[PDB]
């Protein structure tokens, strides 16, 4: 029963293992539009 | 001779409004391009 647990427990924290990365590659995501817009800023600093 | 003089002087005239012209022109054409740069500063911080 213990060990059945333990491997219940461990799955557990891969679970929120896997949500973290989540989270990170939506944040990752929203940073990558963040520079996009920026670049434009620079493209539209050219052109000034 | 006061007639030369005198034509020089608003000949000088002349060209210096052109150019006072030609300067506000200017100043407006580069403000609508940093207002489209600041606009896209906005969107920047949306995306943050």
């Amino acid at each position: 029963i213990s060990q059945s647990e333990t491997y219940r427990r461990r799955r557990q924290e891969w679970e929120i293992q896997r949500n973290n990365a989540e989270a990170e590659l939506k944040q990752i995501d929203a940073q990558l539009k963040s520079l996009a817009v920026r670049r434009e800023a620079a493209v539209l600093q050219k052109t000034s | 001779t006061q007639f030369g003089s005198t034509l020089q002087n608003i000949i000088e005239r002349q060209d210096a409004e052109a150019l006072n012209a030609l300067l506000q022109n200017q100043a407006a054409e580069l403000i609508l391009t940093n207002l489209s740069i600041q606009d896209k500063t906005i969107e920047e911080l949306d995306a943050e």
